[PDB]
């Protein structure tokens, strides 16, 4: 019995925190459209193109 | 009576190993009903606890 109550536990606390990740990285998403531009863009070009 | 004592040693050996055997029987009947209650306790112990 306690052996589930433990894997119940764990259980829960992992679904809610995927449910927690996706709200963050939605969030993050939504930043990043509020905050690029074309200098961050050459930026991220200039740090890719290195190799 | 020679004949007559002999008759009468098998026939009480038999009786006291058919004696123990009532014993026997009884003391599995009784290990089948202890091991009933003892499952229905601890499975109702488990249900409530996992619930609550």
């Amino acid at each position: 019995a306690q052996a589930e109550i433990e894997a119940e536990r764990k259980r829960a606390r992992e679904e809610l925190r995927k449910q927690v990740a996706i709200l963050a990285v939605a969030g993050a998403e939504k930043i990043i459209e509020r905050s690029v531009d074309e200098a961050a863009n050459s930026d991220i070009v200039d740090k890719l193109v290195a190799e | 009576d020679l004949d007559l004592a002999k008759a009468s040693a098998t026939d009480q050996l038999k009786k006291a190993k058919a004696e123990a055997q009532v014993i026997i029987e009884q003391a599995n009947k009784r290990r089948s009903q202890i091991l009933d209650e003892a499952k229905a306790e601890a499975e109702q112990e488990r249900t409530k606890i996992v619930a609550q």
